[PDB]
């Protein structure tokens, strides 16, 4: 539903993000360490989607607020962005079956993919800067700024804001590492090689999370946990499984030596066939 | 078309090394070594197996074994 | 007061 | 110039030795076996992989890029 | 004429390219190569195994191996 | 001494039964074929790596590599 | 008595075969190349490797291993 977002302080935006997961979410009583907890998004009927209002980019005065998110609940994917100064909606190419009505819909061209997304921005991923003046830039540009597709400057725009929209929510470090740029000194943020790969792997890990029993070592893909405080902060949210999770291993959790495997990097490299009769000879 | 369409249960290695799996209550015998990796990954991960052929009986001709990731 | 952990 | 690109999302293999994937819309088919374990357990993870072969205009590959992202 | 059903949580390789298996605690030994790339994914895997040979008194080979992965 | 260290996210095998791995901007070569299987696990398993030669000229060939949980 | 047991932290590739491995601070070197893919499977999962040996001398070949966990 209705929603808005604070970027003024730390303590704001985090509160914000905190009330995201509690109207949305539902703790874990498996993973309930008092009143931190990891959560599960709750199930919802097909195209639902909230709407979030930026605010708090401009904390001198009130000005530079007319930008909405609307994002579904079914996979948390960013869906479409309303320009409320426009009264205008745009839409994701790849999000179409997703639309907002009583706003003027807009097509974009460009797609919600996260490939098409770095190769327009050209840069990895990992190193973008981000600051409270590029932000505002990136703004006023999105805001002026229309068509039916995003332009290279629209493309660190709109990487950016997805950086810190999606992830954010997701995972507990980029709030944790982003407060920081909110204060006095504002350091800006870099986008690290490791939090890129946790959030590539954030369906498998959100798969393998459920199971999770307080286990110590956790194995999946190019992540691996071997404390508590790591998978705490790891991801707040996870998908939901009833039954689009099971897609590929009947089960992708393996509890073996006080260890939690994932079925698919341990099947990955346990593949080896008959190869000493290349070293045979002819 | 599809003789057999489910996940495999197992297979029989015999001292002859003879690779006799069997799926879906249906029993194929097969002489390949390199396949032995590749189906008990699938094995292990329940992946599921398609297995096709003219005459689909057990101790009949095989040539379509395959994994369907869909 | 968010600790470490914020 | 990339005679395919993605993901394993359907395969198939024959008893003559030739193993290919269903991408891009086709069969793409190869009749080596020294690669067999990696394309596999590239899709076992998910993980992206492209194949090119001696033209990327129903022949064989022998030639595989993969990556994490 | 099954000989071991189980578990097993070590396996050993002897120094005379002979490989021993422990199963419902005792231990069978063999040659055969093939084993060794997929037997010890059975050890990460929790892969029921079982043992059928001509002769099961201790200390014999095993040949025949069956899994399941129950 | 060490070459290079991290990790790997690309690499490139050859019509000539040749291998190559992007490192630190740094193609390595070599003609070796038993480590590929080690390779792709390190790659895909999030282990770290790191290869050491004598001579590390631009692009020098990779044969003597080590792994790191970290 | 024993004298390497421990968890893995550096293992190397040589061009001749042999293959090194750090246990227990401990570096022994095998040359039979059949266990070189054998050990990856302890590689990654944890599986703490112990080495028999009549002396605690190191750089000698090694063939007698064990896989346990803490």
């Amino acid at each position: 539903r209705e929603f808005t977002i604070d970027f003024s302080t730390q303590q704001s935006y985090v509160s914000s993000l905190n009330s995201i997961r509690t109207e949305i979410s539902t703790p874990l009583e498996h993973i309930s360490q008092g009143t931190t907890s990891v959560s599960v998004i709750n199930h919802t009927p097909p195209g639902s989607y909230f709407a979030v209002d930026i605010r708090g980019l401009d904390v001198y005065q009130a000005r530079f607020d007319h930008l909405r998110l609307i994002i579904e609940q079914n996979n948390l994917y960013v869906a479409g962005f309303v320009n409320t100064a426009t009264n205008t909606f745009y839409r994701f190419s790849d999000f179409t079956h997703i639309s907002v009505p009583g706003v003027t819909t807009v097509s974009m061209t460009t797609d919600s993919s996260y490939t098409t997304l770095q190769r327009v921005a050209a840069l990895e991923r990992s190193g973008m800067q981000i600051s409270r003046h590029s932000l505002v830039s990136s703004y006023l540009a999105l805001m002026e700024f229309s068509g039916n597709t995003m332009t290279r400057d629209a493309s660190r725009a709109v990487l950016r804001f997805v950086t810190v929209t999606a992830e954010a929510l997701r995972f507990r470090q980029i709030q944790r590492e982003f407060r920081q740029a909110l204060s006095e000194t504002a350091p800006v943020y870099t986008m690290t090689p490791g939090d890129v790969d946790l959030t590539l792997n954030w369906g498998r890990i959100s798969n393998v999370l459920p199971e999770y029993r307080g286990e110590d070592g956790v194995r999946v893909g190019r992540i691996s946990f071997n404390n508590i405080s790591a998978i705490l902060g790891t991801v707040a949210v996870i998908l939901n499984c009833h039954p689009e999770c099971q897609i590929t291993g009947d089960r992708p959790v393996i509890k073996i030596n006080n260890t939690l495997w994932e079925s698919n990097t341990a099947a990955a490299f346990l593949n080896r066939k008959s190869q000493f009769l290349y070293t045979t000879g002819k | 078309a599809d003789c057999a369409k489910g996940k495999i249960e197992f297979s029989k290695y015999n001292e002859d090394d003879t690779f006799t799996v069997k799926v879906d209550g249906k029993e194929y015998w097969t002489s390949r070594w390199n396949l032995q990796p590749l189906l008990q990954s699938a094995q292990l991960t329940g992946m599921t197996v398609t297995i096709k052929s003219s005459t689909c009986e057990s101790g009949s001709g095989f040539a379509e074994v395959q994994f369907n990731n869909d | 007061g968010f600790g470490l952990f914020d």
